[PDB]
RNA sequence: GAGAGCCCCAGCGAGAAAACGGCCCCGCC
């Protein structure tokens, strides 16, 4: 996360680090019950192996409510391509059940038309990750308001194709972004202090550019695919 | 109905016969008023933690 | 919308040094 700030005690429970063999993270996912976990399919390209960290703040110390879950099946959708991360989604299954706890939560899964003119209507999102600070990784879970940015304008922004499965949120000069590190992680949406998975932290050119914004998996085009994964 | 202040719902609102049903997510039980959403136990989905 | 053709298939099946087409989600006459 460029900018921002740090997730308070319980504020980012949702989130998931996914790390690799030398227990470094990679990518961010976003809890969504016990057993399962959302995450961005390119993510499965950036290790050889790999597991899941909840309830982390500060990677630097290894201090309490922490813990990792080995990962059972992986679901990545059928349709992902690397040349234009279209369909940028997974979702990880995992060997044992998460214990809810402080800083161990789910993030709500709405349901899709209520979403589309509830959720995605709304000013802002909000997104988090142990991501890079500028275009270098925090050591501290970070969280960032998104604004929703329209369709339009995030074509015309971008120098590569920005198909009905991804979303633009961020600011065109404000220096606020995801960054790398975050990928996988969530977007989520605060209706009424309930805050629903909206997006998954997808791709950018770059970090925080002039006229470039956060390019994000658009949640609502695969709720079904989601359901589907978790059933 | 469902575009006056989300029907009064907590949560999601849609209509049918003319009228605001509301509902509630996965772990969540839908209130004696049919409107709010009430946690069915610590950890509901969507809150951030206190304890 | 609907049929159909192909593509995809790290989920449930089946099979053969653990990203290796019957079914759910999904894509391109
Ligand atoms: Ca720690
Ligand atoms: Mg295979
Ligand atoms: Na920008």
């Amino acid at each position: 996360i460029v900018g921002g700030q740090e997730c308070k005690d319980g504020e980012c429970p949702w989130q998931a680090l996914l790390i690799n063999e030398e227990n470094e993270g990679f990518c961010g996912g976003t809890i969504l019950s016990e057993f399962y976990i959302l995450t961005a399919a390119h993510c499965l390209y950036q290790a050889k192996r790999f597991k899941v960290r909840v309830g982390d703040r500060n990677t630097e110390q290894e201090e309490g409510g922490e813990a990792v879950h080995e990962v059972e099946v992986v679901i990545k959708h059928n349709r992902f391509t690397k040349e234009t991360y279209d369909f940028d989604i997974a979702v990880l299954r995992l060997k044992t059940p998460i214990t809810f706890r402080m800083n161990v939560a789910p993030a709500c899964l709405p349901e899709r038309d209520w979403a589309e003119s509830t959720l995605m209507t709304q000013k802002t999102g909000i997104v988090s990750g142990f991501g890079r600070t500028h275009e270098r990784q925090s050591t501290r879970l970070k969280m960032l308001e998104v604004p929703y940015v329209d369709r339009n304008s995030c074509k015309l922004s971008s120098s590569f194709i920005i198909t009905q499965n991804m979303f633009c949120a961020g600011y065109d000069t404000k220096q606020e972004d995801a960054c790398q590190g975050d990928a996988g992680g969530p977007h989520v949406t605060r209706f009424k202090d309930t805050y629903f998975v909206t997006g998954i932290v997808s791709w950018g050119e770059g970090c925080a550019r002039k006229g470039k914004y956060g390019i994000y998996t658009k949640v609502t085009a695969f709720l079904k695919w989601i359901d589907r994964s978790m059933k | 109905l469902c575009s006056l202040d989300n029907g009064d719902c907590d949560q999601f609102c849609h209509e049918e016969q003319n009228s605001v049903v509301c509902s509630c997510a996965r772990g969540y039980t839908l209130a004696d008023n049919g409107k709010a959403c009430i946690p069915t136990g610590p950890y509901p989905c969507g809150k951030q933690t206190l304890e």
